[PDB]
């Protein structure tokens, strides 16, 4: 189910709400107040949660993919080779992560 | 433009870059077709010199 | 203009750092309460590792 | 002059894709076709030389 | 002499070859066929045949991209160096040495 | 050939936040952190 609806989750600060919030609003205009010399900034813990929709597919899909040269010519001075690169659909390559 | 340098005894090259802005615009309407559109100014492709 | 025939070795160091594998489907690092975690709670069972 | 030499044997081809969920990718693809989001680049040096 | 389970210098992060995980017996975590070789991870490789190791090294490319992505979250678009603020004495990138 | 050829290679003109749909605009802010799309666009600066 959601994090949220397990209580203790939520009462030892592993997911919920942010320090900023659950304070009573004294407390936080206090610490506001006196940042400079007297910090409280480091006495409560702010719980980080990851997304769990729409992120990553479960699909079998491979991470790495190595291409075979459909061609290769050759001469005395220089040599020239020919690929034939394929991107399936529902993905995106970005070219800064490929060399040969 | 005239420079002026020392002397030496070896022939030898002025390197001269003029900056200039250069642009490319790249665009894919359809699956597996990708076009271009190429910009260099004021030295404009085929106008070099 | 004498030299013998040779082979060569390869290897690595590495030193002070621990090996980690995080618990992630794409193994990057989202946030603390890694997706995985959160989606085994989900499913509420249990299961035994080698 | 001094007899150096080099041979070539193979290449491969490699790249790497994200695992990105199937249809947050199939919007990104449909939304990046639109002739109102083309992508510009533009070299860094940037200049003619002679 | 000094002692690594206590201070935090560790010396014999080499001597490993390969790691296999398994849930329930039949699961092979990470499994849906990922990785180059999806079976189980693969840090040092003795004789290569196909052409696996990378950084001029003998380092599986894997385990190369597992460890900068943990790390870094680095791999996806393209190595290169990461900045110095997000690379600690205790890092990975910075204790990386190849010799042959 | 609707535009001139400064503002269109965005040489001159409006900013990457203004000629882009609001859907693409919404998705890069969307997931900055870990698939970033900032420098695939361009900015223009005049003086």
């Amino acid at each position: 189910a959601t994090p949220s609806m397990m209580p203790q989750w939520s009462y030892m600060h592993i997911s919920g709400q942010d320090a900023s919030e659950y304070l009573s609003p004294g407390l936080v205009q206090f610490a506001r107040a006196t940042e400079t010399y007297f910090s409280l900034n480091n006495k409560f813990r702010n719980p980080t949660v990851a997304p769990t929709h729409d992120v990553t597919t479960d699909r079998s899909q491979r991470l790495t993919l190595r291409f075979i040269p459909v061609d290769r010519e050759d001469t005395a001075y220089s040599y020239k080779a020919r690929f034939t690169l394929a991107v399936g659909d529902n993905r995106v390559l970005d070219m800064a992560s490929t060399y040969f | 433009m005239t420079f002026e340098v020392d002397p030496m005894d070896e022939p030898t090259l002025l390197y001269v870059l003029f900056e200039v802005f250069d642009v490319v615009r790249v665009h894919r309407p359809h699956r597996g077709v990708i076009e271009t559109v190429y910009l260099r100014t004021p030295f404009s492709a085929g106008n070099a010199t | 203009k004498t030299a013998v025939d040779s082979i060569t070795q390869k290897k690595f160091l590495c030193d002070r750092t621990l090996w980690r594998i995080p618990f992630s489907s794409n193994f990057m690092s989202m946030g603390a309460l890694t997706d995985l975690g959160q989606n085994l709670l989900y499913a509420n069972s249990a299961h035994a590792l080698d | 002059v001094d007899g150096a030499s080099i041979k070539f044997d193979s290449i491969c081809l490699y790249a790497t894709f994200f695992p990105m969920a199937h249809n947050t990718a199939s919007t990104l693809e449909a939304m990046l076709r639109n002739d109102t989001n083309d992508q510009s680049f533009n070299d860094y040096l940037s200049a003619a030389n002679m | 002499g000094s002692i690594p389970y206590l201070d935090g210098t560790f010396y014999l992060n080499h001597t490993f070859k390969k790691v296999a995980i398994t849930f329930d017996s039949s699961v092979s975590w990470p499994g849906n066929d990922r990785l180059l070789t999806p079976n189980e991870f693969e840090i040092k490789r003795s004789v290569d045949g196909e052409g696996y190791n990378v950084a001029q090294c003998n380092m599986t490319k894997d385990w190369f991209l597992v460890q900068m992505l943990a790390n870094y979250n680095i791999g996806y678009q393209g190595f290169y160096i990461p900045e110095s603020y997000k690379d600690r004495m205790y890092s990975f990138f910075r204790n990386f040495q190849p010799m042959s």
